[PDB]
RNA sequence: AUGGUAGGAUAGUGGCCUACCAUGGUUUCAACGGGUAACGGGGAAUAAGGGUUCGAUUCCGGAGAGGGAGCCUGAGAAACGG
């Protein structure tokens, strides 16, 4: 049981292990440790699988009835506690963070995408971090790219390229989510693409291009990242 | 300081050049060390090679015994020559009257002996110097001073702490990893004029420290071929470690068992134990059939 | 029983077989599985769960290719004359890739009557494949390996490919 | 006019092996003597020995802890002659996660007595108990100890907050009851703590003039003051 | 010249020679793109592919046919012993009939779904 | 043993194996070789709110089901569920 988790070393032996799904398993987090140890929500178990039965909490726009599906980075959680809905996030200090999101930016997700090829019948698709098969997609997007999904369809409304000056969220690596995601990149030997991020405070730091989350622009990012 | 520093530099590259040619003559000798070791060993085997090819095996031997003392005369007179120039010999009045004097075999021996304690006295003096130079400049004497004693020797100290030991070391230079064997060897170990053949003390391989120099080759000629291209980088020095042990001494047909193998199978000695006289014929009939064959 | 295991060989030094494992499903060498012609024989192999390999034992026909115009019919196998890697492989006669089979391409000529209708000498083609359509014994190559395929695939030699191959025949 | 100063060392290491080269013409001479009475050539043999532990161990150990400045000496020499043909012519890393960078800087050197001389200090009411609501049984267990308290409320503020309990299981009250309590026998009594300064843990790690990063130039004390 | 064994090869490309692009900024030599060597397990026009790691070295023998072996080097810090040391482990690599390899001749050199057993990277660039 | 190409086999690169070639590869920056109850190492893991540096947490070195030999089904396996 890693720190990510942000859970106490009391009230537990056996952490829950998550089982198969959309996301790797390091930062994957099933939803009863997500209601019963973190939202302080639930109790037991138990009722962590009458509240799945009883289809009160959806996740991503589907009900997705288990107490084992791996939760990824700022899925859309949807409940039904005054029409609340939730987002997580990734905070500075090693650990996770779920907050309110209101509906019209809980509609969209912004996600990175991980492959593109050509598939059946000459058609084009691209696949994200999250396992959506998105086809038809941008021809000028590229490897490390990001793509906005609908929460209805599987389509586009928004993307943006990489590039050197737009915010980039740093997410794997030594270094975990630093607010400010952005200098510029560059080569290396190896392999191991550079990429740099300086922050509010103002240091520059190296990461590696697996790592890239373009989430959007100085000022305005399309996230709703929340206040410290 | 600029021009004081780098004017050793061109010192340095000029000795680093000289440093090359000289294992150029170490190269193209050793097609001599490697024939002298299969030359007869004996007095009496030297006679008994001289019957078969008398007359072409004397001029050749004179025209070897010309090619060693000239080759000889002048290795001292460069010897002499580098020296005086060198600052080791501080005698130039005798070192300049050996070079104009024809020696012969005994005083070109002697003179060896010479050169040799000469270079002794200098080799001390700067082994001396140079360990006393990095150990002041690394500053290791304040840390290391009273833990590493057995390891923190001098250079020259260093040195002669292995010339305690000529005994091991002479064992070493007497390991016959070539296989090489002397004209008529097997007939002077017969006769009690001199088997493990691994070491033999007649046969003078030296190839353990020359790997090494040739290995000290690859090392030095790696870092002089810089510029454009050095002496011999691995040409005639990889090679002649290979041809003296025949380059593998191996063949690709008896590694497959593709070629037949003249050894015990250890498990199949005796399952199928051999019989009685099973020839139901007394066996010599059948010679008159193989004499007189009844297809022939 | 054969191993295709990776720690039985000796090191880039040559270190002296170190003795970790044994033998367990997942290096399972299998065995050679050379064919014959004669009547088609099938084996199904179950590996890895649900990889259904296709092992031919014997075949008699074939899918070879003719590259000049790309057209391919079912032709019947007459007899192996080279192989290239191996020699007592031809005196076997056992059909794997790159082996140089003979064939009675008739439904080739059948088809280049019904395309050109005009006979062979009794829009053309070079003419040292003249030399056998009389003797009705034609050279292909095969293509796909068939011990996991369960199939006969090849093309008949074209150009170049006869004038380094008899060549190598003699 | 001056002739250019020659390394001794290098010297050394070009005339060693001329003299292997001048020995070693003495075991192609033995060999080509058809009257030497040594065929072994034990004379030279123990020459060739002799300077070649000059090579190995003598010249090569000094010649390898002197590379840098021998090389450095000749790059000066390459830099001249190229500034003088202009003028005639005029690597892995790790970016791996791991846990020990987000734990508190707190747990290892939480010392009692700064915390005590603080709380005396800073003018802090400080959140004590009641009279009789301190003690454990009547009698065997101490008073209360703050250590005791410590824990306390953050165990109540667990079963206040996650709406749980916590059993009593022999494998963890083995020690963390019974060594508990025979350490709050003879360390705190009275609800005061005095084994602590029997104890030899050495508090100079935690504090060294107020914290580290201290001391390296003039400057980081010339605005501490200011 | 090219055919010197017993069989005739040419790679089925999955222009009678079909230009494949490396990616991480690699560009084919005018000798390779207009050749007469087959070499299918060279890594341009051959169903051979050059992704991930990369590494630059300096080819240290080229004795025999088609691979060579590279001395790549770091003065490697000793943290003990706080020194600097040089220390060669010398890989060998396949080259194609591409680039006229001597010693010396720093290249580049990458993972080319590793050939026999040792040959793991292969070359790409000269200079 | 190292590579070349071809073939077989593999889920698959593969000298893994075979065929025919070229003879090579790793090293003084130490290749190969002698010591380790390696019940010792591993941040493997919270800590120990001062028991000096750990009282405690775990990974850990393999083979086997009387013994060699071969086979068998399963996304799992040369099974101690044949």
């Amino acid at each position: 049981a890693p720190h990510h988790w942000l859970l106490d070393k009391l009230s537990g032996c056996y952490a829950p292990r998550p089982s198969a799904g959309p996301h790797k398993l390091r930062e994957s987090l099933p939803l009863i440790v997500f209601l019963r140890n973190r939202l302080k929500y639930a109790l037991n178990g138990r009722e962590v699988k009458a509240i799945l039965m009883q289809r009160h909490v959806k996740v991503d726009g589907k009900v997705r009835t288990d107490t084992t599906y791996p939760a990824g980075f700022m899925d859309v959680i949807t409940l039904d506690a005054t029409n609340e809905n939730f987002r997580l996030v990734y905070d500075v200090k090693g650990r996770f963070a779920v907050h309110r999101i209101t509906d019209e930016e809980a509609s969209y997700k912004l996600g990175k995408v991980k492959k593109v090829q050509l598939g059946k019948k000459g058609v084009p698709y691209v696949v994200t971090h999250d396992g959506r098969t998105i086809r038809y997609p941008d021809p000028n997007i590229k490897v490390n790219d990001t793509v906005k999904i609908d929460l209805a369809s599987g389509k586009i409304t928004d993307f943006i390229k990489f590039d050197a000056g737009k915010l980039v969220y740093v997410t794997g690596g030594r270094n975990l989510g630093r607010i400010g995601t952005i200098v510029h990149k560059e080569r290396h030997d190896g392999g191991f693409d550079l990429v740099h991020i300086k922050d509010s405070l103002d240091n520059t730091f190296v990461t590696r291009l697996n790592n890239v989350f373009v989430i959007g622009e100085q000022g305005k990012p399309y996230i709703s990242l929340p206040k410290g | 300081s600029v021009q004081r520093d780098a004017s050793k530099g061109y010192s340095i590259l000029q000795q680093t050049k000289l440093f090359d040619n000289i294992i150029d003559l170490r190269i193209k000798l050793q097609k001599a060390v490697i024939a002298a070791n299969k030359l007869p060993l004996t007095t009496e085997s030297w006679e008994e090679a001289k019957m078969d090819d008398s007359e072409e095996t004397k001029r050749l031997l004179k025209e070897n015994e010309k090619l060693f003392n000239n080759l000889f005369n002048r290795l001292i007179n460069f010897r002499i020559k580098f020296q005086l120039g060198d600052h080791i010999t501080q005698n130039e009045e005798v070192a300049k009257h050996k070079l104009s004097k024809k020696r012969s075999l005994k005083e070109l021996y002697q003179e060896t002996n010479s050169l040799d304690s000469e270079l002794k006295e200098y080799r001390t003096a700067v082994l001396n110097k140079w360990s006393t130079k990095v150990s002041s400049a690394s500053g290791n004497a304040a840390l290391s001073s009273n833990k590493f004693k057995a390891i923190n020797l001098p250079a020259d100290v260093q040195v002669e702490n292995q010339l305690s030991d000529m005994s091991r070391l002479m064992k070493r230079t007497k390991l016959n990893r070539r296989n090489i064997t002397p004209l008529y060897f097997q007939k002077d170990c017969a006769n009690g004029r001199l088997i493990d053949i691994t070491e033999n003390p007649y046969v003078f391989d030296d190839e353990d420290f020359y790997r090494v120099l040739l290995n000290d080759l690859i090392d030095k000629k790696i870092s002089n071929a810089h510029n454009s291209e050095s002496a011999a980088i691995t040409i005639t020095s990889t090679n002649a470690r290979s041809n003296n042990k025949l380059k593998k001494n191996i063949d690709t047909k008896a590694s497959k068992g593709r070629k037949l193998n003249y050894s015990v199978q250890d498990p199949i000695a005796n399952y199928e134990a051999p019989i009685t006289s099973g020839y139901k014929w007394s066996d010599d009939q059948i010679d008159e059939f193989f004499a007189g064959l009844l297809g022939q | 029983g054969i191993s295709r295991d990776s720690r039985h060989k000796r090191s880039a030094t040559g270190a002296k077989r170190a003795q970790f494992r044994k033998k367990r499903k997942f290096e399972l060498g299998r065995q050679p599985a050379n064919t014959k012609i004669g009547a088609k024989r099938i084996h199904s192999v179950r590996t890895r769960g649900g990889n259904k390999k296709y092992r031919a034992l014997r075949i008699e026909t074939g899918n070879f290719s003719w590259a000049s115009e790309g057209i391919s019919k079912k032709t019947r196998i007459a007899g192996v004359v080279y192989h290239p890697s191996n020699n007592e492989l031809v005196r076997t006669n056992t059909l794997t890739k790159a082996a140089i089979v003979q064939i009675d391409a008739t439904p080739f000529r059948q088809w280049f009557e019904a395309h050109y209708g005009q006979t062979l000498g009794k829009a053309k083609i070079e003419s040292s494949v003249e030399s056998q359509f009389s003797a009705g014994r034609l050279y292909a190559c095969i293509s796909s390996r068939p011990g996991q395929s369960g199939r006969c695939d090849g093309y008949i030699l074209e150009g170049e490919e006869l004038a380094f191959y008899l060549r190598r025949l003699t | 006019k001056k002739p250019a100063e020659k390394v001794s060392l290098l010297s050394l290491k070009n005339g060693s092996m001329l003299g292997y080269i001048n020995s070693l013409l003495m075991l192609i001479g033995n060999r080509l003597d058809d009257e030497c009475k040594d065929p072994s050539a034990m004379d030279a043999r123990e020459r060739s020995i002799q300077h070649r532990v000059v090579l190995e161990r003598g010249v090569k150990p000094l010649e390898k802890k002197l590379a840098y400045q021998l090389d450095k000496l000749t790059r000066a020499y390459v830099k001249m002659e190229k500034e003088y043909k202009d003028a005639e012519k005029r690597t892995h890393f790790e970016d791996r996660f791991d846990a020990r960078e987000h734990k508190d800087r707190s747990n290892k050197s939480r010392m009692q007595a700064m915390e005590e001389y603080i709380r005396e200090s800073s003018d802090q009411p400080d959140w004590s108990a009641s009279i009789g609501a301190d003690i454990v049984n009547h009698g065997r267990g101490g008073i209360k100890s703050l250590r005791d308290t410590e824990k306390e409320r953050r165990v109540t503020s667990f079963e206040e907050d996650n709406f749980t309990r916590l059993n009593i299981t022999n494998k963890a009250e083995k020690r963390k009851q019974k060594q508990r309590e025979r350490n709050a026998r003879m360390n705190v009594i009275g609800g005061e703590d005095f084994g602590i300064f029997s104890s030899k843990r050495k508090l100079e790690d935690s504090t060294s003039r107020r914290g580290a990063k201290k001391t390296r130039s003039a400057w980081d004390r010339a605005q501490r003051r200011l | 010249t090219v055919q010197s064994e017993r069989a005739f090869q040419k790679q089925p490309h999955i222009t009678k020679r079909w230009y494949k692009n490396a990616g991480l900024g690699f560009k084919t030599p005018k000798t390779a793109i207009e050749g007469s060597y087959i070499d299918k397990k060279c890594p341009f026009t051959g169903l051979v592919s050059i992704r991930g790691k990369i590494l630059t070295g300096t080819v240290v023998s080229t004795k025999m046919h088609r691979t060579i072996v590279i001395r790549r080097a770091y003065l490697h810090y000793i943290p003990k012993y706080n020194r600097y040391e040089k220390r060669h482990k010398n890989v060998p690599v396949h080259v194609s009939p591409a680039f006229r390899v001597q010693v010396g001749d720093i290249v580049t050199v990458g993972q080319c779904r590793p050939i026999s057993k040792t040959v793991r990277f292969n070359v790409v660039k000269v200079s």
